């Protein structure tokens, strides 16, 4: 019996855990989403992204750099 | 007698929708601020 699916609860309010299928699915979805986002900017015919900041400054960036795209996103 | 007891795809990274809806977002945000 896992921590989450047990008659007694062992966690704080808001704390959870994902077991084999759920953890693997979450990891694969996140990684594949990141790769799909960063791709299409690859090779001589790759296109640029627009990074529209949601902060008070609302900075605007146009880039083809994968690292620049990946660092300026809020990923959970 | 009578007398008796009776008586999948979780990662979305929404792209342009926030840009389209920023008008209403700021409309509510000014009043909320
Ligand atoms: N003129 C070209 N002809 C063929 N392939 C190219 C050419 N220029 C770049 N590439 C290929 O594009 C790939 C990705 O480069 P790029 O799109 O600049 O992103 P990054 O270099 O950050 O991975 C490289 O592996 C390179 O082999």
């Amino acid at each position: 019996a896992s921590l989450s699916l047990a008659p007694v609860n062992i966690f704080k309010a808001g704390a959870d855990e994902e077991r084999a299928e759920t953890a693997r699915l979450t990891s694969f979805i996140g990684a594949i989403a990141i790769g799909d986002l960063v791709k299409s900017t690859l090779g001589p015919k790759g296109m640029d992204k627009i990074l529209l900041s949601s902060g008070r400054d609302a900075s605007l960036m146009v880039t083809n750099d994968g690292a620049t795209i990946l660092k300026n996103i809020g990923v959970d | 007698s009578s007398s008796e007891d009776e008586d999948a795809g979780e990662g979305i990274s929404v792209n342009t929708g926030p840009k389209g809806v920023i008008n209403d977002w700021r409309r509510f945000k000014q009043l909320e601020t």
